Formats: structure tokens, C-alpha cells, sequence
């Protein structure tokens, strides 16, 4: 039965649904039966993130995660307050509103709270006075089902501001022995190692990127340093490598020796296609498809058509738009690490083609469609974030990675001009003749393999 | 079977520069866009009666990943090299990136477009004149568009379409 609520005149989240106040899609919330909201006003969100009829995660996880384009934290903490400060109607009327509204919306606000603390607790550690007034709020919230909620709150709030498998592969050696770490280089570790040792990193870089860096494309504006930077550190050490990659390949000028270090970088590439590295896959198929390597014409005739067919099949997972990537990172389980640049564009192009506010009837309501959209990409993100890789790190390998710095002192564009003037120097512009150079490794080039040297 | 142009979005980051191709795609009176499907960045027009399919790759979002640029230049046939007009870096980062574009092509001609992109009300730091300029002395069009409006948008892509017909 219709049950009486008070004016809007002493409770704005009281006035009723219409088409100027709120819109929804079509479709149903997938695997709960909830209407999904296309767009609405603030305070018909906030109604809805605290609705007495049922409670509703996933907008609750989506509203949590991108509310900060339409709404201010210290905002929204007001609108929960003000959602909680239930007034009664100017009984039978009196005790059904207390136990079918009040309890329900009470209970539906502390879960925000809860939910808010818990997975986006960054707002309060960047606004000392947020926390003082949630901290304060949660103090004067006082009843019989609350006490277990505001406990749980508390208990979240104090351990924020305090602050497992099987047995591993061995590690794999090849001419570089444990210890010898001024010998590391691309041809002394062993291939199965370097791909090994830098999907951990990787995989690490990948797993420490936060939705926080992500919503509101912040990483492509002023504040991205601040804003963006473990998502900064992530995308420098793929350039990092890749420019390593192609640096090992131009600067080892005799042609026999640039076929080693050729067929070994697409020996760690075959590697990463087994552990699922796409990051690793791409930084190699960048380093083949940069202008430097690209026209090495005399050193991919050398390569082994096992090999060519394998740089053919990864440099495939880039074409058309990504159709061969997406299929297969769909049709692979974790723990793999995915490449980040089409989660990038994806969100910046969905913020960016989309309005910000759709207008009913003159009235503006906040697109959350597009939110929703964005929420969808993070979620992704953090899907292959959860599983880790069954790998013993190499502390002395993973740190010869980290350290790693091509460029050296030089900018982008000096280094960029040395690669490539390498590489007219060792395979000349036709019709130059092609000379010769003397060798550089005093160690053997032939490759241990893929395939690992004990069980 | 019609013809397919490959198309290329070069540019600065931070300046809105995806609008560009978001405004070309999407119908003139829809604002509802979705990167994930493939109709967000293949178009079937009709350039001078000959009637092709646009191809378009915008990469907006991975500057960062400067060591891919090569890659992705190297998929295109022909391309707009965009700077936004209220952002003086963005219009004189394009000098490097043509440079750099020429390289992947291993060429010194070829089909390229400078399009300048009113991005909002901000004021403007490049005068069309500065632009005009570049651009003569590339050898190239000039073609400014409106984010706003969609005013321009469609000329800077069909006189592409042009410039690789014309090669
Ligand atoms: C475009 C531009 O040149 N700048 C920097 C001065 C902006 O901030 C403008 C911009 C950037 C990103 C998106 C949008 C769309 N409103 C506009």
C-alpha cells in the first residue's frame, strides 16, 4: 500500500519520481532484476544509492567510484547526512514509516559509509576535515541495528589510518651465474628469465594502478604526476623496454650478433605469450615495428621462420583496432598483464564523447550512464588485478629491470635520432653497399631455448 | 569491394584532440558514444560522388607510450596531424610529429592534413594565420574545426580522403 512520506519543503529525497527528476534504461540490472538509472538529479542519486525498497551494490560501487565529476566528497557526506535526518510525517502510519523507511534508508547510508571507507578511503586521507566530519557523523548515529554498523565503520576507519600455491619453477640460468650481476645483460641472462622476471614487474606496475588514476581521464591532464602515477610508472617501464630492446638491436652493429639479439627478444616474446604478458608482447612487437628496427632488412632474412611467424602472430594481436587482442584476453584465465593503453583510450573517449548532463523539460540531470560505462572499464581493470603469477622472484634480475635507463641522460628526441642513425650506419639506405663490423660479445650467441632445463 | 582509407590521429594530449573523430562519427543530432564497438571508428561516406569507408585510429589516451607511436603511424595511409587552438605547445609539438610521421612512411610526401580544434571557450594562443603558415610551408591543408559545433570536422577528413586521392 502507498505509504505517506513528509514534504520536500523538510526533505528533499521525499519528492516524488518524474521524468524531469529521473530517467532510466530499458534494460534490467543483469543477475538482481533493479532499474538501471540513465541519468537523474543529485539528490534523486543519492535517493536511489539509499533507496528503502532494496539495496542496490552495484550502484553503490558504481556511484562510489566516479561521483567526483558531478559532486564534491564534503557534498556528498552532507546529502548522506541530510538523507539519514529523517523527519517524521506531520500510529499505525508512525510505526510502519520507522520500520519500511526509516531503518532501511538509515541502514542503506551506513553501508555507503561502510562502502565509501573501506574502497575509496583516499578522500579522507587527502581531506583530514572529511574524515573529522564522517568520524563526527558516525559518533551521533545511536540505535539497536546501527551499533553493529557503527562499529564496523570504526573499525575500518582506524585500521586504514594505521597503515599462497604450490612450489615455483626453478629460476632458469644461462652464461650470467646468481651473484654475477655486472655480467647481466640481454644475451647472458637466460631468455625464460628475462620474460619471467619482467612479467613480475609488469604484473606488479599493472596491479598498483588504482581507479583513482583512472576516472576522470586525469592522467592526460596538468595534474597527472599527481594524479596518475603508479598508471605513469607502469607505462614509462613498457617504454623503458622497448626502447632497451631496440638499443641492444641497433647498437650490436655486426649483422651475425644483431640475429642473436634479434631471435632472442622474439625467444622473450614467446615466453610472454605463454605467461599472458600482452604488456610484454607489445613492448617487444613496438621495438620490431620502430622505424629503427622495422627496415633491418638484412638481419630479419637471418631469422628463423619459426621465429618470423611468431613476431608475424603478436604483431596480428594489434590489427584491426585490437580484434585479435581483445578476443584473446577474453578467452584466456588469469594471472596474465594486459595492456593498459585501450583501457586509456576507452575511458578518455567515453568521458569525452558523452555529455556530462542531459536536459528533461528544461531541467539538467547528471548523465550516470556515463559513469556507469567508465565503472564497467575500471571493474575490468581490477578483474585481472586479483590473481598473481606462480614465479619466484630473482632479486638481483628484477632490480638489473628496474635500473635499466636506454636513454641515459639524452631527451626523447636525441635518442630517438641516434637509434635511427644507428641504424642507417649498420644496414645502410639502398643502393649503399652493405659493410661490415666487427663483433662486440666475447661469449657465445646460440641460445639456451624456451623450454626449461630442469623439472 | 570500396575503398578503404587507413586514417591516422596524431597530437597532443590534454587538449581534447578525440573530438575531432568522436564529432566526425557520431550522427550530428546523437551524443551517446561507445569506443568499445567497431561502427566508433569505421564510416561509410560519400567524398566527390566516389562513395569509400573511413578507417580511423585515435590512440587519445596513450602519449604516454611514445615508443608506439611508430606502430601506430605505420597502420595509416593518411594523416591529421591536430593541435588545439587555445595551446601553444600542442601547435608546436606538430613539427616533430610530421617529422616523425615521415620517417615511418619512409617519405617526404605524404597525404597529410594540420587541423586546429576549438576545444572549448578558452582563449585563443594560435592565430589561424601561424597555422596557415605551418602548413604552406609543409605543403599541406589547413583545415580549423569547431568541438562545440561539429563545424569543420567533416572537411578536415574528406579533404584527407582528397590528399591520398590527389598522391
Ligand atoms: C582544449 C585545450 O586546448 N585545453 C587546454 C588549454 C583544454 O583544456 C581543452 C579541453 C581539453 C580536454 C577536453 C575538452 C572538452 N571539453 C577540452
Amino acid at each position: 500500500e502507498q505509504m505517506r512520506l513528509p514534504s520536500a519543503d523538510v526533505y528533499r529525497f521525499a519528492e516524488p519520481d518524474s521524468e524531469e527528476n529521473i530517467i532510466f534504461e530499458e534494460n534490467m540490472q543483469p543477475k538482481a532484476g533493479i532499474p538501471i538509472i540513465k541519468a537523474g538529479t543529485v539528490i534523486k542519486l543519492i535517493e536511489r544509492l539509499t533507496y528503502h525498497m532494496y539495496a542496490d551494490p552495484n550502484f553503490v560501487r558504481t556511484f562510489l567510484t566516479t561521483y567526483r565529476s558531478f559532486c564534491k566528497p564534503q557534498e556528498l557526506l552532507s546529502l548522506i547526512i541530510e538523507r539519514f535526518e529523517i523527519p517524521e510525517p506531520e500510529s499505525a502510519e508512525l510505526k510502519r514509516f520507522r520500520k519500511e523507511y526509516i531503518q532501511p534508508v538509515q541502514l542503506r547510508v551506513l553501508n555507503v559509509c561502510r562502502h565509501w571507507v573501506e574502497h575509496h578511503f583516499y578522500d579522507f586521507e587527502r581531506d583530514a576535515y572529511l574524515l573529522q566530519r564522517m568520524e563526527e557523523f558516525i559518533g551521533t548515529v545511536r540505535g539497536k541495528a546501527m551499533k553493529k554498523w557503527v562499529e564496523s565503520i570504526t573499525k575500518i576507519i582506524q585500521r586504514k589510518k594505521i597503515a599462497f600455491q604450490s612450489s615455483p619453477p626453478t629460476v632458469e640460468w644461462h652464461i650470467s651465474r646468481p651473484g654475477h650481476i655486472e655480467t647481466f645483460d640481454l644475451l647472458t641472462l637466460h631468455p625464460i628469465e628475462i620474460a619471467r622476471q619482467l612479467t613480475l614487474l609488469e604484473s606488479d606496475l599493472y596491479r598498483a594502478v588504482q581507479p583513482s588514476e583512472l576516472v576522470g581521464s586525469v592522467w592526460t591532464k596538468e595534474d597527472k604526476e599527481i594524479n596518475s602515477p603508479n598508471l605513469l610508472k607502469m607505462i614509462r617501464h613498457t617504454t623503458n623496454l622497448t626502447l632497451w630492446f631496440e638499443k641492444c638491436i641497433v647498437e650490436t652493429e655486426n649483422l651475425e650478433e644483431r640475429v642473436a639479439v634479434v631471435s632472442r627478444i622474439i625467444e622473450i616474446l614467446q615466453v610472454f605469450q605463454e605467461l599472458n604478458n600482452f604488456n610484454g608482447v607489445l613492448e617487444v612487437v613496438s621495438a620490431m615495428n620502430s622505424s629503427p628496427v622495422y627496415r633491418l632488412d638484412h638481419t630479419f632474412e637471418q631469422i628463423p621462420s619459426r621465429q618470423k611467424k611468431i613476431l608475424e602472430e603478436a604483431h596480428e594481436l594489434s590489427e584491426d583496432h585490437y580484434k585479435k587482442y581483445l578476443a584473446k584476453l577474453r578467452s584466456i584465465n588469469p594471472p596474465c598483464v594486459p595492456f593498459f593503453g585501450i583501457y586509456l583510450t576507452n575511458i578518455l573517449k567515453t568521458e569525452e564523447g558523452n555529455p556530462e548532463v542531459l536536459k528533461r523539460h528544461g531541467k539538467e540531470l547528471i548523465n550516470f550512464s556515463k559513469r556507469r560505462k567508465v565503472a564497467e572499464i575500471t571493474g575490468e581493470i581490477q578483474q585481472y588485478q586479483n590473481q598473481p603469477y606462480c614465479l619466484r622472484v630473482e632479486s638481483d634480475i628484477k632490480r638489473f629491470f628496474e635500473n635499466l635507463n636506454p636513454m641515459g641522460n639524452s631527451m626523447e628526441k636525441e635518442f630517438t635520432d641516434y637509434l635511427f642513425n644507428k641504424s642507417l650506419e649498420i644496414e645502410p639506405r639502398n643502393p649503399k653497399p652493405l659493410p661490415r663490423f666487427p663483433k662486440k660479445y666475447s661469449y657465445p650467441l646460440k641460445s639456451p631455448g624456451v623450454r626449461p632445463s630442469n623439472p | 569491394h570500396m575503398t578503404e582509407y587507413k586514417l591516422v590521429v596524431v597530437g597532443a594530449g590534454g587538449v581534447g584532440k578525440s573530438a575531432l573523430t568522436i564529432q566526425l562519427i557520431q550522427n550530428h543530432f546523437v551524443d551517446e558514444y561507445d569506443p568499445t564497438i567497431e561502427d566508433s571508428y569505421r564510416k561509410q561516406v560519400v567524398i566527390d560522388g566516389e562513395t569509400c569507408l573511413l578507417d580511423i585510429l585515435d590512440t587519445a589516451g596513450q602519449e604516454e607510450y611514445s615508443a608506439m607511436r611508430d606502430q601506430y603511424m605505420r597502420t595509416g595511409e593518411g594523416f591529421l596531424c591536430v593541435f588545439a587552438i587555445n595551446n601553444t605547445k600542442s601547435f608546436e609539438d606538430i613539427h616533430q610529429y610530421r617529422e616523425q610521421i615521415k620517417r615511418v612512411k619512409d617519405s617526404d610526401d605524404v597525404p597529410m592534413v594540420l587541423v586546429g580544434n576549438k576545444c572549448d571557450l578558452a582563449a585563443r594562443t594560435v592565430e589561424s594565420r601561424q597555422a596557415q603558415d605551418l602548413a604552406r610551408s609543409y605543403g599541406i591543408p589547413y583545415i580549423e574545426t569547431s568541438a562545440k559545433t561539429r563545424q569543420g570536422v567533416e572537411d578536415a577528413f574528406y579533404t584527407l580522403v582528397r590528399e591520398i586521392r590527389q598522391h
